[PDB]
């Protein structure tokens, strides 16, 4: 729709977008001295569903990953656009894309998709991680397209209490991969039933690149640790 | 201008038209259920004929989307056939531009994206049918997938779609709690008894449609009336 | 199916452009002062939080080219799109003409394209306001302020902040004409950000300052370092110690 | 140019020369003609070198976007398929002669692809200017179900024959063996020819050239 | 091929079932050099399981306290934090049981600074309770009462008295 | 040939911690002489230069277009380009007109902006990259300086020895070409400075 | 209300009212019956003449969309003419591309897709005509189909549409059409038309009957005049004796 400015100078459409995102799935990201961890909770409605069939994290390339909060099909089509855009960057450039560049590309894409008329703007928020030139990178993108840099953040359901908890935690000097246990704690603070083998997804990007965790070590980190 | 008529976000972003489409699917008083066995998958759908004047062979909700994949619909009939033809088109396009039998998930993903771009813009009805695919994939076995008009999908060990949705899911869950290597005739017996106890009708053999795809016969096939009544009298005493 | 948003008011004005004006009114704050030896621009970055990485090297400052620089306020996404368009048109001018655009020609190109955006199409205007600081051989150091309405002008020192008119008033009351005196201009900006911003004690981790000056035919553009910013700040608050000495007399 | 491929019992062995020529002179003495396609599929290019580079790069590109869309390992004949469509749409104006070799779930696959779009499946293929010598070597020495090391020696000696019999082939030999469990890229398999040593000393001593104007720019 | 990684079942279980302390430590040093060959999560869980196997079994403390110390040094080799805090919780429990008086209080200076970096309760609660109990064991009412009240500041949150608030009572 | 319409000669040589890039200054139409002060080497980095021989209008056009794309890239990234990235950009730009190609041979020579690693490469009339460790070439007198390469090159040059070697190489290459010469510009790029020398040549 | 003026919006219960209004507009029109015999398909429609000033045979709802396919119309006639033209050109395109007579089910699917595509958006209204397609061949037998504006294409032994559709299909069902030949089918269809004419509710009327089958050698055509003008004749013996 051709949404325009209110008499208050506020776009009610993007406010509705962020409100719909805030009711979405809780998720957390943390940037440690050896990489970036992304984590999310998927509560399957029944035992009938297959957890391995559909994932919440998708590798754009060997070293870039993005989790989300909000709409599902919107997220998967945005995964398609992000993968394709990073790919033509590699086509023109013949080097892997740095994180921040594809960040403003997808932020731009959000800007036209909330600018062009006829189309309803997107109702998802995205969290991006990568390892570029040794320095890790983690950013957040809103539906309106304003991209922010965060070393630790929480987006989704009850995200403000998670933000306060990672304010108390996360001294940002954890050179090891202990921040993944902190992310497990942050999710367990809002976990509904139990921390199980499949409900929690965790993804890591280290110097070796971005690698989706096998649920075996997910059950391992669920065990003993918390 | 409020979004109760056109696809725009709301206070708390409630897109009313998609639940409206879900109710439109539930308007058609029919139900289907899909059950995946150890090496088989079965779709059991009930049908109703108002009179004998209509040709009962013409009414069919099961469709051979490819030689190895079967699909079944619920909603208004014309939109159902339309998206059947679109999935047929995309399957044939994939086969032509790639050269192999498309996996079930790729068809599911592509038409999910089609539903997403339907519901993304205005001036386009966001469609009113739900979809079930059954198939076999190499080194994967049988696969059963479901799509909505909203573009959502998942993987299911077994599921159902229709008006009497919830009790079907509860019965299926309490049956799969003691799963223990479902076998072919046992799968179709359990599916038939599930549909029967959901509808409480004790249907005669000529009211049902059954479609089974198997590792032993990777070509998707349609069950005839003879084996239907054979399975019914097999499940008659039990 | 009801969206006109392109027609004039019954009295003559436009609802959209005034909504854009008051949308800029609650946006962030950035200010600039011309001088004979150069130009400075100071802003406070919003959403100052401990979890920001701050790896963009003064994101509120956008170097449009090697000579002339920008600052924006309003919607960040529209700001990104607009600044990319400024880069495109400026470097198209560099391609067509092997010399930098002076200052104002690109400003006029932006005003044209934003007028066309607020003339037809039935789409929303871009609620972004920009400040342009640069150098040319025609007029030395040149400053311009582009409102989203399309109007622009050549104010010597101004802002588009949430307290825009306030700082305009203190600048009007407290400007010396024709005196470059770059340190005094920095002190002027420091005291203006002191009196205008509601927050006190003037945390250097809340403000950013960028400078542009002609040097060896290059027009070097720098961003003041954190240590330099806090040093200038602390020098500013120790400057106001003798003001509160007359008291009784 | 001499490129070749051999199907053996556990996968594909690809080989190529390292001589790249312009006009009559050789341009590159260590050019790489075996190109990365996917972690299970590789391609060797011949003819116009930039054309082969762009073609392999963009086909490979669509190969990993397909793999990411599918979440699985890609297959060889799909790669060959869009190679042949990409070449046939352009009516052979792009002169890329290709050897595609890989191993997927369906097994090993090897194909020879013409710039005009014709594709062929063979257990052994040769292409390039020195295609005929390597083809003669293969027809003399290939037998089905070849061992890995013997196939390596066969491909190496075929590329050496193409080097020593065709003027457009020379310098080094690179190999690439693709299996189900492993993949090794032997860039410089063997070095049959070395540069001759230099006898005279032609060291341009300091002060030999006079200068009209100078400038020095220090760097930060 | 790594299938001996999960092979603490037979002997590690029989250590607890039969009951012996020296063989548990011998197993602890038996896989100690091999421990830098597996995943860090498996290493952490295995270390925790082997330690709490015999940390409640026997009071033959001629080996167990330096086993805890060498596991702390192994943790510092791995540089794992929550692993570490669990280890000093275990050692201060063992020290309170063995009652060697002094450096239990030297736990507190090595604990409180860490537990006030983060809003952590359960580790802080148990270390405050054990410090108060040990300081009462030397029979000094005032500072033990002060420590008890300092623990009683954290009289919120939690979920139950599983071990914590009942021991507080 | 249309290549041999104007002439032009560009050379780049690799040293131990430095690079050299030289070019003839002659511009003319076939045998007719236009000007002896034409520019073929262009600075697009603090340590990174491009030599361009070929059609002079194509040289100027692609130089302006790559400067266009380069500063657009550098303003977008906020960082200086790598020589390998610049090679990719040159290949993409030149291949964008495969059916309408520019008539020139680009040569890229420089150091790494962070590690100061020398880098030299040459691209054809359709952007095929030849990245070398010894020398790269461009021009109508190509085989002359090919002989200069294979009879004058030794690894790990000193920057002055680099300068003398490439100076004698370009001089003796252009002394046998009727469409090249009229003064040689030589750039030596090292970590802390760049020295450009205009050589005394033959003026006939 | 604001949720019934567009073909792209939804009611809260999950319904579209534009297509329901289209169904009401179709059922406002008069009746038409298609029937499948042992060898072929017979179409029987009645048309109300509005005034004697018409030169007879005007706007006959029966059309020959194909040489071997006939069709029957109820609803709005201009949309019917458009659909008839679409069917003709699509059969033309099929036999141009494929080179044989198009199956009835295939063209029924194509016109179903076409009529359902116009329900999707709001720029175009749903159609106001329901029609029937009949065909016969030796390769597949006798085929009959019925399509509503919403896009539902169903086969029938015998189908009816119109105001008197209830009693029409009532008296269709009480006949064993699977055993009767076309000559009996003609007299049955005529009798049912005369019953459902309802006489007093309308003005004077006219009859139109169309044939496809092996008797017409598979080529659809109207009934001959000698086979005609007897419908009233065996009507008048079969009229009710009060």
């Amino acid at each position: 729709s051709l949404t325009t400015f209110s008499p208050s100078g506020k776009l009610v459409q993007i406010e509705y977008a962020l409100a719909a995102v805030a009711g979405g799935a809780p998720s957390v990201g943390i940037k440690a001295a050896n990489g970036v961890v992304l984590a999310t909770e998927k509560k399957q409605k029944s035992i009938l569903y297959d957890e391995r069939s559909v994932h919440k994290v998708e590798p754009i390339t060997k070293h870039i990953g993005l989790v989300y909060s909000g709409m599902g099909p919107d997220y998967r089509v945005l995964v398609h656009r992000a993968r394709k855009l990073a790919q033509q960057y590699y086509l023109v450039y013949q080097e892997p894309i740095p994180t921040a560049q594809l960040v403003q590309r997808v932020a731009s894409v959000m800007q036209e998709y909330t600018q062009s008329g006829g189309v309803r703007p997107f109702g998802v928020s995205l969290l991006i991680c990568g390892w570029n030139e040794g320095r890790p990178y983690l950013f957040q993108s809103d539906p309106s397209g304003a991209y922010f840099a965060w070393k630790a953040t929480a987006m989704g359901k009850n995200y403000v209490n998670g933000k306060t908890f990672l304010e108390k935690r996360y001294n940002e000097d954890l050179e090891l991969e202990d921040a993944i246990h902190t992310a497990i704690l942050t999710l367990k603070e809002s976990f509904e039933g139990q921390m199980t083998e499949d409900n929690i997804e965790v993804g890591i990007c280290n110097e070796a690149g971005f690698r989706r965790l096998t649920p075996t070590e997910v059950k391992d980190y669920l065990a003993a640790i918390a | 201008g409020f979004d109760r008529h056109i696809t725009i976000f709301s206070p708390e972003g409630r897109l009313y038209q998609v639940e409206y489409a879900f109710k439109a699917i539930n308007q058609g008083g029919l139900t289907s259920v899909a059950v995946r066995g150890k090496d088989c998958a079965v779709i059991v759908t009930q049908k109703k004929v108002p009179d004998k004047l209509l040709d009962s062979s013409t009414v069919t909700h099961l469709f051979k989307i490819t030689e190895n994949i079967g699909c079944v619909m619920t909603g208004m009939t014309a939109d159902s056939r339309s998206q059947v033809q679109r999935a047929r088109y995309e399957a044939a396009n994939w086969k032509y531009k790639y050269g192999y039998e498309i996996p079930v998930d790729m068809l599911c993903k592509r038409i999910a994206d089609i539903s997403q771009v339907y519901t993304q813009n205005a001036e386009m009805r966001p469609l009113g049918c739900c979809m079930i695919l059954i198939g076999i994939d190499e080194e994967q076995g049988p696969q059963v997938y479901k799509c909505d008009p909203a573009g959502y999908y998942c993987g299911f060990k077994a599921t159902a779609a229709g008006v009497k949705q919830t009790e079907s899911t509860s019965f299926l869950e309490k049956k799969v709690k003691k799963k223990f290597d479902w076998t072919f005739e046992q799968t179709v017996e359990t599916a038939i008894t599930c549909l029967s106890t959901v509808l409480s009708i004790d249907f005669k053999p000529s009211e049902i449609e059954v479609g089974v795809v198997t590792v032993e016969n990777p070509k998707f096939r349609i069950l005839t009336e003879a084996e239907i009544d054979a399975h019914l009298v097999a499940l008659a005493e039990r | 199916y009801d969206s006109r948003t392109t027609i004039f008011s019954p009295e003559g004005r436009l609802y959209q452009v005034e909504y854009a004006m008051e949308a800029i009114g609650h946006a962030g704050t950035c200010l600039g002062i011309l001088a004979n030896d150069g130009v400075l621009l100071a802003a406070e970055r919003r959403n100052i939080h401990k979890l920001l990485d701050e790896v963009f090297f003064s994101e509120k400052i956008y170097k449009l080219n090697e000579d002339m620089a920008c600052s924006v306020a309003g919607i960040t996404s529209d700001a990104n799109v607009l600044t990319n368009e400024l880069r495109l048109i400026a470097q198209r001018y560099l391609l067509q003409y092997q010399e930098p655009i002076p200052c104002e020609q690109l400003v006029t190109a932006l005003c044209d394209i934003k007028q066309a955006y607020t003339q037809f199409g039935g789409k929303r205007p871009f609620g972004v306001s920009l400040l342009y600081i640069g150098w040319d051989k025609h007029y030395g150091f040149q400053l311009y302020q582009s409102d989203p309405s399309g109007n622009y002008g050549g104010w010597k020192a101004t802002c588009i902040g949430n307290n825009s008119a306030a700082a305009v008033s203190m600048l009007k009351q407290d400007y010396k004409e024709g005196e470059m005196t770059l340190k005094s201009a920095l002190a002027l900006a420091i005291k203006v950000l002191n009196k205008t911003m509601d927050v006190s004690k003037l945390s250097a981790e809340k403000v950013e300052i960028a400078t542009l000056t002609r040097e060896n035919g290059k027009t070097v553009i720098r961003v003041l370092k954190q240590k330099e910013v806090e040093q200038l700040i602390k020098k500013h608050e120790e400057e106001e110690a003798k003001a509160e000495r007359e008291k009784k007399e | 140019t001499t490129i070749a491929g051999v199907v053996y019992k556990d996968g594909i062995v690809l080989g190529a020369d390292t001589r790249a020529t312009e006009g009559m002179v050789v341009a590159d003495k260590n050019c790489s003609k075996i190109h990365f396609i996917s972690p299970n599929i590789y391609c060797c290019g011949a003819g116009t070198a930039a054309d082969t580079d762009m073609t392999t790069q963009l086909i490979s590109s669509n190969l990993e976007l397909h793999s990411l869309s599918t979440g699985r390992l890609p297959r060889v004949v799909t790669a060959n398929r869009m190679l042949k469509q990409m070449l046939f749409r352009y009516q052979g104006y792009i002169g890329a002669a290709l050897v595609l070799g890989g191993v997927d779930v369906t097994g090993p696959h090897l194909y020879s692809i013409y710039p005009h779009g014709s594709t062929d499946k063979l257990p052994y293929v040769t292409m390039g200017s020195g295609s005929l010598a390597a083809m003669a070597v293969f027809e003399d020495k290939f037998r089905p179900d070849m061992e890995e090391e013997e196939a390596k020696n066969l491909v190496s000696e075929a590329i050496a024959a193409g080097i020593f019999n065709d003027l457009g082939s020379g310098s080094n030999i690179d190999l690439c063996v693709i299996s189900k469990n492993k993949l090794d890229f032997l860039r410089p398999y063997t070095v049959p020819n070395k540069k001759g040593t230099r006898l005279g000393r032609y060291r341009c001593e300091k002060g030999t050239t006079a200068v009209l104007t100078e400038k020095i720019t220090p760097l930060e | 091929v790594q299938v001996k990684e999960q092979s603490i079942l037979e002997l590690g279980s029989l250590l607890a079932k039969t009951g012996q302390a020296a063989e548990l430590g011998g197993l602890l040093k038996y896989v100690r050099p091999f421990l830098n060959s597996i995943s860090k999560a498996k290493a952490a869980r295995l270390v925790r399981s082997l330690l709490d196997l015999f940390l409640d079994m026997e009071a033959a403390t001629g080996q167990e306290v330096e086993l805890c110390l060498e596991c702390i040094e192994w943790a510092k080799s791995e540089k794992r934090t929550f692993l570490r805090q669990a280890l000093e919780a275990r050692l201060v429990s063992l020290y309170f049981d063995t009652k060697r008086y002094q450096e239990a209080l030297h736990l507190g200076s090595q604990l409180l600074r860490e537990l006030k970096k983060m809003d952590d309760k359960a580790l802080l609660v148990e270390v405050q309770l054990l410090e108060s109990k040990t300081y009462h064991a030397l029979s000094n009412l005032p500072k033990a009462r002060a420590a008890l009240t300092s623990a009683r500041t954290t009289a919120n949150a939690i979920y139950c008295p599983p071990k914590l608030q009942a021991t507080l009572d | 040939s249309i290549m041999s319409y104007n002439g032009g000669a560009v050379m780049a040589m690799k040293g131990k911690n430095c690079v050299a890039i030289a070019a003839d200054r002659r511009f003319g139409i076939q045998a007719q002489m236009v000007t002896t002060d034409f520019q073929k080497i262009f600075p697009m980095g603090d340590r990174l230069y491009i030599g361009l021989a070929g059609l002079a209008t194509d040289v100027q056009t692609v130089a302006q277009r790559l400067k266009f794309r380069l500063n657009l890239y550098e303003l977008k990234e906020g960082r200086q380009i790598k020589p390998y990235t610049l090679m990719s950009m040159v290949a993409n730009l030149l291949y964008e007109k495969r059916f309408g190609p520019y008539y020139t041979e680009p040569v890229i020579a420089g150091l790494d902006p962070k590690t100061f690693k020398p880098f030299i490469c040459s691209l054809d009339l359709i952007g095929c990259p030849m990245v070398t460790d010894d020398f790269v070439v461009s021009g109508t007198c190509a085989e002359q300086m090919y002989g200069m390469c294979e009879s004058l090159w030794e690894p790990n040059m000193d920057p002055d020895h680099l300068f003398e070697t490439i100076s004698q190489a370009m001089l003796n290459a252009v002394d046998r070409d009727a469409v090249s010469g009229m003064g040689v510009i030589v750039h030596i790029i090292e970590k802390d400075k760049i020295t450009t020398r205009t050589l005394k040549a033959r003026m006939d | 209300t604001g949720y019934d003026l567009s073909a792209s919006t939804f009611s809260p219960d999950g319904r579209v009212f534009q297509v329901e209004y289209a169904m009401k507009a179709v059922e406002n029109s008069s009746t038409a019956i298609g029937i499948r015999c042992k060898d072929g398909v017979v179409f029987g429609v009645e048309k109300l003449v509005l005034s004697k000033l018409y030169e007879e045979g005007s706007n006959k709802r029966l059309f020959n969309v194909d040489r071997h396919v006939g069709m029957a119309v109820a609803g709005l006639l201009a949309d019917a003419r458009s659909l008839a033209d679409i069917a003709r050109e699509e059969a033309s395109n099929f036999r141009s591309n494929f080179g044989y007579n198009i199956p009835l089910k295939h063209l029924a699917d194509r016109v179903a897709m076409y009529v359902h595509a116009y329900t999707l958006y709001s720029a175009v209204r749903p159609f106001g005509c329901s029609f029937m397609l009949g065909s016969y061949s030796v390769n597949d037998g006798a085929q009959l189909y019925m399509i509503d504006p919403s896009g539902v294409s169903y086969g029938y032994w015998g189908c009816a549409i119109g105001k008197a559709r209830q009693a029409a299909k009532t008296e269709i069902e009480k006949l064993q059409m699977k055993e009767m030949t076309c000559r009996d089918i003609v007299k049955e269809v005529a009798k049912i038309i005369y019953i459902v004419h309802d006489e007093v509710k309308d003005k004077a009327f006219e009859l139109e009957l169309s044939w496809v089958g092996e008797l017409t050698n598979g080529r659809h055509e109207i009934v001959p005049k000698d086979i005609r003008e007897e419908a009233e004749k065996y009507a008048k013996e079969s009229l009710k004796e009060e």
